[PDB]
């Protein structure tokens, strides 16, 4: 049923998007609304196949009536997942504050926990001072450059067809622009590494005797025994990346 | 010792703790290889580049076999089978499709190159600031108080090893802003007044090292009738 | 919407508010000590004396002028709400994102009514008025036009996302440097000599 | 439409990457600390409102 007061001469109805959403029955003059039938995406939640073989299904933006067994979230209808009250660090994000995990073994859905509750005893005549220290080492990985490429238009598009090239040359000069773009990309790729690594102008060398007051730098200093002249950590990094 | 002095700790802290610090540094360096190896996805950033490049090239090559609404996807068959005044119409569809594919690939490459350049600039700045000197920017060269760093090279990237300083084993204490003596206020030069319950000492901020209150580590500069919460105790000389 | 969907964010506003409240409580009751290890208690006046000492002014300047500083801080905090409310375009940066998203989506949905040089712009009308052998010629133009529209929209979205990421990185750096510590860089965390944020 | 090729896979991948990046932006900006501190019940800080 509709509530739009059609004047005695209109027949249809539109909106901002310019789509039909109203109509009048010819035999009995009545106003009717038109709405699209429900639709949405499907997402499958699964742990690794090495662990288990069960899955859960989420229908985005639909209530459970249109389709443990069922649970309604702010993102859609969750099927095959059981809801609990305990909160843990998020494992598989789902929607607005909901996560899922594999915990005898089933798939459960909960609300993520931000962190451990803590409170410091603030008082206006008290202070805390450390008496002991710790030295820690952490890593950080940053990309620098990527692969340089170059493309030939005639071989790619036409191959060895003469008439294909004759028709192709009628379009214009797109390929010059493509070549210029690729060349600029390659030059920038070279410049990135040149800027990042070429910081010093000299080539310093470590003394033969590696005694620095008790500090051990064997894992970072280059290894002369192996031909590649790379530190063990560098060898591990090169072998892991394949 | 100088690098410790840069973060607000005296040199005698290092000079009397050289062995312990050396052992801690050795163990921290040793654990790095196992930490890198055990975690499978520690180097996802450097693998995504290769994956993206390979996938883009594979898609571009695979696109050659599409039809785009034509009799076939090979020029040699279309030419011989059909009359030319159909051929110059059939070739156009393939030409347009392949040109569109090339343009898409080039635009994607440009967009990726912008991000790669931004990352390279950040890496260059980090190498300039964390490695060639000591940094005071919070959380820029690790988590804690920065000491020094070492670079290592990786395929299509760089790897940094940050060395920091983390406090531990704190304790409760009682403090006052100033010390009153002979109607004269006293403030510490560098450090904080501290009391264990019956006596008053002055110590640095990041390490408990009590000292006898003396005229050498204090300055008077004022009176005893302005400061809120002042506590009066004898000051030696 | 015809195939267009909007997905909800992972973190609700309550969780973000909890994060902000935790940061405020930590920086009020510990200072900068909680950003580099365990949190250590310290009275607020002593913290502010340390922060003055960090810019080249001795501690007796604070300790002898506590009430004046407190009153000035209270008045400055009070004026903030009126300053924000009075200026009409104070929050243009956040509104522009919503405006641009709405414009892009509206244009994309509006493009469905174009003919692209065909008999009609509705597929059902074409199907119910013709023979399949004579329908591909009409359908191809619509397909090409709609593909072009989708590609344009995707490219614009990527270009905007790059700039949003740059701004987010700047915001993260500002949060790490001005809130979890005291910054000596000029004009990075306000105009003047930085105290706290 | 099936004859044209594999543009749709590229479109879907681009949009999914954009969404993941959008989540990561907030995750990086706000989730700085791993403890949830609470302010003391008595709100006296030497004469300052907060
Ligand atoms: C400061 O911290 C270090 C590291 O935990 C402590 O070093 C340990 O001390 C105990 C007791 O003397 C030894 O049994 C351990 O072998 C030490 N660890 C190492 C790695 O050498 C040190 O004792 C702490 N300082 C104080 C005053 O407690
Ligand atoms: C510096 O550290 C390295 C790494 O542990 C030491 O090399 C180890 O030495 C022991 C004792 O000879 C061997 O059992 C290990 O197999 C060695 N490890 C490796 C990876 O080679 C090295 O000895 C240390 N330097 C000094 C002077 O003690
Ligand atoms: C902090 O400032 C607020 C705002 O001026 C003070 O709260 C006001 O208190 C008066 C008297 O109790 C009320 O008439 C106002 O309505 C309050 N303001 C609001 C916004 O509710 C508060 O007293 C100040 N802090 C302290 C410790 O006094
Ligand atoms: C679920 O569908 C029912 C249909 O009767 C409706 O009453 C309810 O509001 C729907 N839930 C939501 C969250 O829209
Ligand atoms: C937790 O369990 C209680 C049982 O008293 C229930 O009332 C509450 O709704 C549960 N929390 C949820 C479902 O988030
Ligand atoms: C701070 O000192 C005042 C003295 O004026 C006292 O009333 C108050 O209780 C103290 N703060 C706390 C948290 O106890
Ligand atoms: C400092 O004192 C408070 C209250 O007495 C206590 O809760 C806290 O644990 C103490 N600090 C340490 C490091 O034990
Ligand atoms: C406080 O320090 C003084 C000076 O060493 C000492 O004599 C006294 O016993 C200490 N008191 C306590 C409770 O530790
Ligand atoms: C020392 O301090 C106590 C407590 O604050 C006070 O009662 C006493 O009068 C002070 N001494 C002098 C000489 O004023």
């Amino acid at each position: 049923e509709s509530n739009k007061k059609f004047l005695p001469f209109q027949q249809f109805g539109r909106d901002i998007a310019d789509t039909t959403d109203a109509v009048r029955d010819p035999q009995t003059l009545e106003i009717l609304d038109i709405t699209p039938c429900s639709f949405g995406g499907v997402s499958v939640i699964t742990p690794g196949t090495n662990t288990s073989n069960q899955v859960a299904v989420l229908y985005q933006g639909v209530n459970c009536t249109e389709v443990s067994n069922v649970f309604q979230t702010r993102a859609g209808c969750l099927i095959g997942a059981e809801y609990v009250n305990n909160s843990y660090e998020c494992d598989i994000p789902i929607g607005a504050g909901i996560c899922a995990s594999y915990q005898s073994q089933s798939i459960i859905a909960y609300t993520m926990s931000l962190g451990a509750e803590n409170s410091v005893a603030y008082s206006n005549n008290s202070i805390a001072i450390p008496t002991n220290f710790t030295i820690s080492v952490t890593t950080e990985i940053l990309p620098v450059s990527m692969t340089k490429t170059s493309v030939d238009c005639t071989m790619y598009i036409c191959g060895d067809s003469t008439e294909c090239s004759n028709l192709l040359l009628q379009y214009g000069s797109f390929c010059t622009q493509l070549k210029r773009a690729l060349t600029g990309i390659a030059v920038e790729q070279d410049k990135n590494t040149q800027e990042v690594f070429a910081q010093v102008k000299q080539i310093y060398k470590t003394p033969p005797i590696k005694y620095f007051g008790g500090f051990n730098f064997s894992q970072i200093l280059p290894d002369p025994s192996k031909p590649s002249k790379r530190s063990p950590i560098e060898d591990l990094l090169f072998n892991k990346v394949t | 010792a100088y690098r410790f002095n840069g973060i607000g700790v005296t040199q005698n802290v290092l000079y009397e703790n050289q062995k312990l610090i050396a052992n801690q540094f050795n163990s921290a360096i040793g654990k790095i290889q196992d930490s890198l190896s055990s975690t499978p996805s520690a180097l996802g950033k450097l693998q995504d580049v290769v994956n993206h490049n390979a996938q883009a090239l594979n898609t571009l090559v695979k696109q050659l076999s599409s039809k785009f609404g034509a009799i076939s996807s090979v020029l040699n068959d279309i030419l011989s089978r059909l009359d030319p005044p159909e051929a110059e119409v059939q070739i156009d569809r393939l030409i347009t499709g392949r040109l569109q594919s090339l343009q898409t690939y080039v635009t994607q490459q440009l967009i990726r190159a912008a991000e790669i350049r931004a990352s390279a600039n950040l890496a260059a700045t980090k190498m300039s600031e964390c490695v060639l000197g000591q940094s005071k920017r919070v959380d820029f060269c690790g988590k804690g108080y920065h000491l020094m760093s070492f670079p290592q090279s990786a395929p299509h990237g760089v790897v940094f090893l940050h060395v920091t300083y983390v406090p531990a084993q704190e304790k409760n204490f009682t403090t006052a802003p100033a010390i009153c003596h002979d109607g004269k206020a006293h403030f510490p030069r560098e450090g904080v007044f501290v009391s264990n319950g019956t006596h008053w000492f002055v110590t640095q901020r990041n390490f408990y090292e009590p000292q006898i209150i003396t005229t050498d580590n204090t300055f008077v500069s004022g009176n005893c009738d302005v400061v809120i919460g002042i506590v009066n105790n004898t000051v030696y000389d | 919407f015809n195939g267009l969907t909007v997905l909800p964010p992972l973190l609700t506003d309550e969780m973000i508010a909890q994060y902000t409240s935790a940061l405020l409580a930590g920086t009020i009751t510990s200072g900068w000590t909680f950003g580099a290890g365990p949190a250590l208690q310290i009275p607020f006046p002593m913290q502010m004396a340390y922060r003055f000492n960090g810019i080249g002014v001795t501690q007796n300047v604070l300790y002898e002028n506590q009430k004046l500083i407190a009153n000035q801080f209270n008045s400055a905090i009070g004026k903030i709400q009126d300053s924000l409310s009075s200026t009409p375009s104070a929050l243009g940066k956040l509104q522009d994102v919503v405006n641009h998203n709405a414009q892009a989506l509206n244009t994309l949905v509006k493009q469905l009514s174009s003919k692209f040089g065909a008999i009609s712009s509705v597929l059902n009308d074409i199907l119910s008025r013709l023979d399949p052998p004579e329908a591909e010629v009409q359908i191809d133009r619509l397909i090409t036009g709609r593909l072009q529209s989708l590609q344009t929209y995707v490219t614009q979205q990527l270009i905007r996302a790059a700039e949003i990421r740059a701004s987010a990185n700047l915001a993260a750096t500002k949060m790490s440097e001005c809130v979890l510590g005291q910054s000596k860089r000029v004009d990075f965390c306000g105009k003047g000599y930085h105290l706290m944020s």
